[PDB]
């Protein structure tokens, strides 16, 4: 949605369209030959909102390394290795990151390599081609070959695996409860901490408010960080409701 | 040569430690830059993790001389405290002995007192 | 402050920013779980204390009468020892927040009168109150009152 093509070349399709037409008919496995055919004069920003967008494009660079590298071992990632049409989004966010890294270099995700002589991105962009082409197949349901398995082996060894937050922290109670067994509660008894929509750090115990959805349990900061520096158009989607649907619910501060 | 081996790690210790607290303050200056909305040049930001591990280095090398030096001089000063070749062996079996004596006299006859 | 100012700097430059914490995540999470590996594996008690370790000369009850568990407490104590003579009870009034201030004795001169002994010993007995430093506990008090007794029977005979 952030890219507003400056002039209309090749009409009738919307520069969403043509990236990920472009990325699906371009099967090349190095990051630079899918970049050259996309008319990058058009995937310009106004390196403000461009900085600013650095949190969630961090997101997208480590999810996609957790992925590889979970690739060797039922976990936390398990579905998305088989999923063509996710593998085929995650590459088309990596080609558009490499774009607006070209623009600017800060926006881009940072990985902690263990080389001074590394492209991180394309690494991990040959890497994503090369288990997506498995799964674009018509009819295939390919299962991994093993140059692949040995490559993704060698990634802890090339860069640091961070960690991820994983976003349903089940406080529900439909999971607790049984049948023939009801639950006796006290009202207000109750029977790595981050923001998990704006991707920010909160401390061991934060300090600014948070609120927390009803259903999933993300969390986020009450009131924006930066009121002048704000992706308005990924903040406002969130004002009402979670993505899941849930309502907010103002949690209490810990004060220890 | 410890001491001069002490003498020599002195200087790099501290020059370690400048080293790390500067680019500790260059990283995070980097990361407030980037988190809060301002400009900064990218340039040769110097990583911080390895100013880390390198003064962890260094006192790994520090304190690996030290116990071998307090271990040779504690070394030295009970030998001290205890000119023929084999009189020296028969001495030193002597001692081995008379210890191995009186060990094993105290563990026969605290377990002779019960069990 | 010297080999350590540049840190100093950066992080008091850089407080009230709201996204502070998770700069400092970020610039340093990464270097220390690499090298140390993953984080870690009615009535108040004071005065019960007092009455509990009062000597047995003593006999120190509550009034039936005046208000209960609440705020100020109030006693009525007695005096039992075969060297003192029978004297009149003593009513005390303790404070809430005890400590930290001085109890007050109820003042009962009617009683105190009809004898020269009992003027004897009121007489004494408000002067060694006067002669008390302040803050004094109960046992300061009880204390004043059988020393009162005695020299009131000494300078008697
Ligand atoms: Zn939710």
């Amino acid at each position: 949605s952030l890219l507003r093509p400056h002039f209309l070349n090749t009409p009738d399709k919307s520069p969403g369209d043509r990236l990920t037409e472009i990325c699906t008919k371009i099967t090349d496995v190095d990051i630079d030959k899918v970049m050259i055919n996309l008319k990058t004069e058009e995937f310009v920003l106004d390196m403000n909102t461009l900085q600013a967008l650095q949190q969630l494009l961090q997101w997208v660079g480590d999810f996609v390394l957790y992925l590889l590298a979970s690739l060797p071992n039922l976990r936390p990632g398990h579905s998305f290795l088989r999923d063509g049409t996710s593998l085929g989004m995650l590459r088309e966010l990596m080609v558009v990151i490499r774009i607006w890294g070209l623009l600017k270099p800060s926006c881009l995700p940072v990985y902690t390599a263990t080389s001074d002589t590394q492209d991180s991105m394309s690494l991990l962009f040959r890497l994503l081609t090369k288990l997506w082409i498995c799964c674009r197949d018509e009819g295939p349901a390919s299962e991994p070959d093993e140059a692949l398995v040995d490559e993704c082996c060698l990634l802890p060894s090339q860069l640091l695996i961070p960690s991820l937050d994983w976003l349903p922290a089940s406080d529900g109670l439909v999971s607790r409860l049984q049948p023939k067994q009801p639950l006796r509660l006290q009202f207000g008894r109750a029977p790595p901490k981050i923001d998990h929509l704006r991707r920010l750090h909160l401390g061991a115990c934060p300090t600014e408010e948070c609120k927390a959805c009803t259903r999933c349990g993300c969390v986020t900061m009450l009131k924006s960080p930066n009121r002048t520096t704000a992706v308005k158009q990924w903040e406002q989607r969130w004002i009402k409701n979670c993505l899941c649907g849930g309502l907010w619910w103002r949690v209490p501060l810990s004060y220890p | 040569d410890p001491v001069q081996r002490y003498k020599m790690l002195i200087p790099q210790l501290k020059e370690s430690l400048q080293t790390l607290m500067k680019v500790a303050a260059q990283n995070l200056i980097q990361n407030t830059n980037i988190d809060n909305g301002q400009k900064s040049s990218d340039g040769p930001i110097q990583r911080f993790d390895k100013c880390l591990e390198e003064f962890y280095a260094l006192c790994d090398q520090l304190e690996l001389c030290l116990r071998l030096a307090h271990e040779c001089l504690s070394q030295s000063c009970d030998s001290a405290k205890h000119l023929p070749y084999p009189q020296y062996l028969a001495v030193i079996k002597a001692q081995i002995s008379c210890a191995k004596d009186i060990h094993t006299a105290l563990l026969d006859c605290a377990n002779k007192v019960t069990g | 402050q010297y080999l350590c100012q540049p840190l100093l700097d950066a992080v008091l430059a850089n407080i009230r920013s709201p996204v502070f914490n998770h700069s400092l995540y970020r610039t340093f999470v990464p270097a220390m779980t690499a090298i140390h590996g993953p984080p870690i594996t009615s009535i108040p008690s004071v005065l019960q204390g007092e009455v509990a370790r009062l000597d047995p000369k003593f006999l120190v009850n509550l009034d039936p009468s005046h208000c209960s568990n609440n705020g100020t407490v109030h006693l009525i104590c007695k005096l039992d020892d075969k060297d003192l003579p029978s004297v009149p009870p003593l009513e005390l009034s303790v404070p809430a927040d005890y400590p930290a201030q001085s109890p007050l004795w109820i003042d009962r001169q009617w009683q105190y009168d009809a004898n020269p002994f009992l003027q004897s010993v009121h007489r004494c007995m408000t002067s060694r109150l006067l002669q008390l430093p302040d803050k004094h506990s109960v046992t300061a008090l009880l204390n004043t009152w059988a020393q009162s007794v005695h020299q009131a029977c000494l300078s008697a005979a």
